[PDB]
RNA sequence: ACGACCGUAUAGUACGAGAGGAACUACGGUUGGUGGCCACUGGUGUACCGGUUGUUCGAGAGAGCACGUGCCGGGUAGCCA
RNA sequence: CGAGUGGCUUGCUACCUCGAUGUCGGUUCCCUCCAUCCUGCCCGUGCAGAAGCGGGCAAGGGUGAGGUUGUUCGCCUAUUA
RNA sequence: GUCGGGUGAGAACCCCGACGGCCUAAUGGAUAAGGGUUCCUCAGCACUGCUGAUCAGCUGAGGGUUAGCCGGUCCUAAGUCAUACCGCAACUCGACUAUGACGAAAUGGGAAACGGGUUAAUAUUCCCGUGCCACUAUGCAGUGAAAGUUGACGCCCUGGGGUCGAUCACGCUGGGCAUCGCCCAGUCGAACCGUCCAACUCCGUGGAAGCCGUAAUGGCAGGAAGCGGACGAACGGCGGCAUAGGGAAACGUGAUUCAACCUGGGGCCCAUGAAAAGACGAGCAUAGUGUCCGUACCGAGAACCGACACAGGUGUCCAUGGCGGCGAAAGCCAAGGCCUGUCGGGAGCAACCAACGUUAGGGAAUUCGGCAAGUUAGUCCCGUACCUUCGGAAGAAGGGAUGCCUGCUCCGGAACGGAGCAGGUCGCAGUGACUCGGAAGCUCGGACUGUCUAGUAACAACAUAGGUGACCGCAAAUCCGCAAGGACUCGUACGGUCACUGAAUCCUGCCCAGUGCAGGUAUCUGAACACCUCGUACAAGAGGACGAAGGACCUGUCAACGGCGGGGGUCUUAAGGUAGCGUAGUACCUUGCCGCAUCAGUAGCGGCUUGCAUGAAUGGAUUAACCAGAGCUUCACUGUCCCAACGUUGGGCCCGGUGAACUGUACAUUCCAGUGCGGAGUCUGGAGACACCCAGGGGGAAGCGAAGACCCUAUGGAGCUUUACUGCAGGCUGUCGCUGAGGACUCUCACUCCGGGAGGAGGACACCGAUAGCCGGGCA
RNA sequence: GUGGAAGUCUGUUAGAGUUGGUGUCCUACAAUACCCUCUCGUGAUCUAUGUGUAGGGGUGAAAGGCCCAUCGAGUCCGGCA
């Protein structure tokens, strides 16, 4: 089976969903844990400083 | 490299892990004050599935209900007896004291009070030998001169299942079945068939190991494989 | 007997599964009673299907040349 | 756009102790190549005609589907070797 | 022993291409060379004849089928001018 | 698809009818996920739609989803999180232990709803009728009440009960057909309430010494059959429900086979087949309450994932529609759906191509190779070799039969079940289509089923049972973590870890010198602390004494890494190749020699065999069975070939419509020679050459495509190895701290473990912190 | 005779797999597709959903296979010009 465009078919899985916190649509409903503001682990809002260039 | 699989193994995942939430019971020695007045009747004869043995089901007088590490000729309606005036028949717990020298004996406790430690697999027993005031000597399963505190408690008779081990597998299939419920990862990849960044045995263009098999005592987790420590090897001599 | 391994397996294998599936599979005499009406349940478990007597015995013989020693002593 | 071979007459002759054994010429055919043609033989021929299995149209009659003919048998013209 | 011709083998060189000129063998289809295997015309003979051996002119045509082997090469079989 | 017709400014493809077709586990019906308004209505055609469009999943505006009894909600599953505790420099990190919460929408558990009607669109939700559950309140009953039962359970075989459906017989209602008398449809009616009970179990009776019983196993004086009784099933029968509903009408009755559903019997396990909430136990009337969330539509060759209206991918239920037949198979046909696997028109329609039919004589000559194709085929009877692990080989091989019609026989309760017989009879052909093995032999490999490189390798590779060695008594061996801690482990040597070999059968020789592991060790070597000497008013420092593991040295060990030669009638370096096998998947020479086989055989098989460079768990030999594995031979078969032909379907060609891309320094009608960085359309000399266009097969543009994978180079990179360099984890060992009382010893109070506790074991050790020596490609 | 075992056999039952054609396609229907052929199909079987394991780390019947078209060390951003 190819890895591909067959393997693409089953993806009817829900994960990443709108997030209570950030509004992002980055709820991992399965994880319970927002990939994006860090909603469920952190109190504190997910930032960290590569997510710009060092001297900025 | 990348770490061998006895590496992958001490992780606990899901694939080394023993179905525990199979198992039916942790099979332990009663605990009693004193007096011996503890006794019951056996209800039923169970599989044990973390066994491959038979293990009895009792209802004690004071109304716990409880499986225990059936010896070899043990039925429903029978009555056992745990404590220090306990009759000395099979099926019967007591202190290594009570016991008379030359009885085979099973599940036997290390430190007085553990519930059993040594001879509870299928078929096997121990052997108690010498008494004392101090000391209580007996042989375990694989021939060693155990010498445990007189205290410890152990039940009469060899454990049921014997001869479990005299009928061939025959099939991978029936191997399949048994290694399902176990904490063993099956079935087992020979390392020199692997890559040598998987495993010190992996690489060549033919299978054979690098170095000699024998490893060091000393040598560490993802080094030591083959023949570990060995005093000797092969049949000869 | 292990006639159903057709030709595969080989002699000892299927030969060792006949002789001890045969022993197994014999009329066993009964604790309880006397009868011989003792068959296996299960792996090291026994019952008379005359007095119902369900006990345990080797894996597969009712009565193992260690079980027997027990009762000398 | 023709190349080449075999055979017959020459001749059991010329030559030769013998054994053996030619040629010129004239003929017949074969092979390879070449161009064309279909009376004849052969192939095709889901034109056509017949036989027959299963199923559906109630039976009959007469039909559809079964890969582009269900299968089987025969086959005109044309195209072909 | 001496003098050459060819550019099919092999070796040598490192001129051409490393922002790629697709490999060997085979197959198919076309042209060519002659240092001619057959066929035509010749010369010699240790040329009687028949069958040959050697040479000359000559590239019009022909030079086919198979067994082992990927093989080129080669070995082998029966046909063949 | 076609002919009519409808609407419209406009119609091949929007709608009606007729005719003709396509889909049958799906192209039909219901749904999960996922989508998210795609659903319906009206109005439209700028966009989207492989052409067009009056149509639309498109554009715009409106409308649309109704629940005590369908889901969610509640429960608990693998497992997840939160808090507390502890760790960590620290945390949004981390294992354990407590507590709490979370975790199942088709498809786990679970209080309760059926039938009809209705809308453009919802519907067990609304409406009509009927029913049911839970809680609460009132009343009567009741004091019972929690023990127990249920929820609640694996795989294989099987009996019995039994509904729907399907079929058969006959009757009734309606339709069809028109030589017959046939053919089709219908003949309805729930939840629920009540009632019936077969199986199982048990009780009384009875009294079998051989009887009872089964598809089978089986049962019995410890009491069989028979007889009576208790308990006790269906989504089933029966009655109500129902002068409810529904139907134009009749609004049937019996039967067989029986999915569902119910209830039993047997067999298997080195495999043992959830839990919890809940329910029952534990009555009845009347009344009130039953909130919240989901509900449209698609569910796929256009509503999902794949950038697309993508030939891909995507779970569940309908597995019982008819004929057919062993069949959930083929083929054909219903119900239902569709003509949207969505561009058309024209040319006997050429070449060429894709799928495919048929080819005389020959019959593998084709080719690396029978690649491709073909042959065979279902069922019954007869018959069946070598070899073998006695299972198998085996459908071996080979031979015969096979339809229809008439009338029958046997098995069985019977089938619209099966097995046969006699007679008649048609064809080239009777498994007439469809469905449906070609066969045999030799050799190699792996024993076998199984695994694998998602996307060029399915194999001889991996796995396997089997064989073997190694480590460990559990406060273990092995492994994970920085720590707190953890896997193995609800485990205990018949265990489980770590490795090798790889079914069976016959076997498995010699070597411990090197290397590895392990044990021992007088003596030698062997760090730091402490101690002694020298040195310094102290210190640095030099030296000494003692000496752990480790090494030297000695021993054990090859189913431990591995080795098994040269020379002569010992030598290197321990031994010097044993059984076997052998020109091998290992043999350079090599197409080795002999033989088989063929016209001819670098192939294949057998024998020989000095083996360039076989060989015994780096397992040797061998082997029945098995195989999309490698090689060879035979029979059969055939367009693979001789050597090609004709035909069929879709393209190709012409017309309408739609409408890309690759590629492009310039110039460019070239050809033959030469030249040039030695492979020129463009330079030189000649030759040839009127322009444009159509079709073609691809000679050239060292054609297009890709900053060459090969090779080298760079004080480039990465993965891997090791007795490379340097280090880092880890293990072992000494010392210091924790740490206490009286080169060997006793104790108990720290500390550790066992025990529920009492108390027990151990004990200044171990753990931990620090340091030192050794080992240390495990890792950088 | 009964029984009905089996990593048992035949089998496009469902379902799973992927041997050959080196066919079709190869600016594709498709960044792994189509067709025929072929293998397994009661078991070490296949499958849906839920859940666990995470980057020098998983997972691996071992092919350096797999970890979202990415693997002899995933992906994103940062170090970074
Ligand atoms: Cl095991
Ligand atoms: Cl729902
Ligand atoms: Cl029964
Ligand atoms: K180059
Ligand atoms: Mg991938
Ligand atoms: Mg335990
Ligand atoms: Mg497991
Ligand atoms: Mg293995
Ligand atoms: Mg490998
Ligand atoms: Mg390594
Ligand atoms: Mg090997
Ligand atoms: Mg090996
Ligand atoms: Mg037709
Ligand atoms: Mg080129
Ligand atoms: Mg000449
Ligand atoms: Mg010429
Ligand atoms: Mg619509
Ligand atoms: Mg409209
Ligand atoms: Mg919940
Ligand atoms: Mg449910
Ligand atoms: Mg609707
Ligand atoms: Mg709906
Ligand atoms: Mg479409
Ligand atoms: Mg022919
Ligand atoms: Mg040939
Ligand atoms: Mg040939
Ligand atoms: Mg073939
Ligand atoms: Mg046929
Ligand atoms: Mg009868
Ligand atoms: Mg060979
Ligand atoms: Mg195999
Ligand atoms: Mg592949
Ligand atoms: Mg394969
Ligand atoms: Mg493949
Ligand atoms: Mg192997
Ligand atoms: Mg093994
Ligand atoms: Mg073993
Ligand atoms: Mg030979
Ligand atoms: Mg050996
Ligand atoms: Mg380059
Ligand atoms: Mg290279
Ligand atoms: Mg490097
Ligand atoms: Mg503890
Ligand atoms: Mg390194
Ligand atoms: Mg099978
Ligand atoms: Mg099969
Ligand atoms: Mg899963
Ligand atoms: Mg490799
Ligand atoms: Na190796
Ligand atoms: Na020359
Ligand atoms: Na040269
Ligand atoms: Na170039
Ligand atoms: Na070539
Ligand atoms: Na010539
Ligand atoms: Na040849
Ligand atoms: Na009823
Ligand atoms: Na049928
Ligand atoms: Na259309
Ligand atoms: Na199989
Ligand atoms: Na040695
Ligand atoms: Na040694
Ligand atoms: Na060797
Ligand atoms: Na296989
Ligand atoms: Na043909
Ligand atoms: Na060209
Ligand atoms: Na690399
Ligand atoms: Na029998
Ligand atoms: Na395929
Ligand atoms: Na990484
Ligand atoms: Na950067």
């Amino acid at each position: 089976t190819g890895a591909g465009t067959p393997s693409q078919g089953k993806k009817n899985t829900t994960t990443h969903t709108k997030c209570r916190r950030c509004g992002e649509k980055s709820y991992h409903t399965k994880k319970k844990v927002c990939s994006s503001c860090g909603f469920g682990k952190s109190a504190k809002r997910r930032d960290y400083e590569w997510q710009s260039k060092a001297g900025e | 490299g990348r770490r061998i699989q006895g590496q992958r193994r001490g992780r606990g995942t899901s694939t080394f892990r023993a179905p525990s939430h199979r198992y039916k019971a942790d099979l332990e020695h009663r605990k009693v004050e004193d007096g011996d007045v503890i006794a019951g009747t056996v209800v039923d004869i169970e599989h044990d599935p973390a066994r491959s043995a038979p293990v009895a089901a009792v209802e004690f007088e004071d109304g716990d209900r409880r499986l225990i590490l059936a010896p070899e000729g043990v039925g429903v309606g029978d009555e056992l007896q745990v404590g220090v005036s306990a009759e000395i028949a099979p099926g019967n717990t007591l202190p290594l004291a009570e016991i008379p020298e030359g009885v085979p004996v099973c599940n036997v406790e290390s430190s007085p009070g553990d519930g059993g430690k040594f001879a509870r697999a299928s078929g096997v027993n121990a052997q108690l030998l010498t008494h004392d005031r101090n000391v209580a000597v007996v042989k375990l399963p694989s021939g060693e001169m155990k010498r445990l505190d007189p205290q410890c408690r152990a039940t009469i008779g060899v454990v049921a299942g014997g001869g479990r081990t005299d009928k061939p597998f025959v099939k991978a299939g029936n191997k399949h079945h048994k290694m399902k419920a176990r904490g063993t990862k099956w079935p087992n990849v020979r390392g020199v068939a692997m890559n040598a960044v998987d495993h010190p045995f992996g690489g060549g263009g033919r299978q054979h190991p690098g170095k000699p098999k024998s490893i060091s005592r000393n040598a560490p987790p993802g080094r030591k494989v083959g023949d570990i420590a060995s005093k000797r090897t092969g049949r000869g001599g | 007997r292990s006639g159903r391994f057709g030709a595969r397996y080989g002699r000892v294998s299927r030969r060792r599964v006949a002789e001890i599936e045969s022993e197994m599979n014999e009329d066993h005499a009964c604790p309880n009673c006397g009868e011989d009406r003792v068959d296996r349940q299960g792996t090291g478990i026994w019952q008379c299907s005359y007095c119902d007597y369900k006990f345990t015995g080797g894996s597969y013989k009712p009565e193992t040349p260690g079980g027997k020693t027990v009762r000398r002593s």
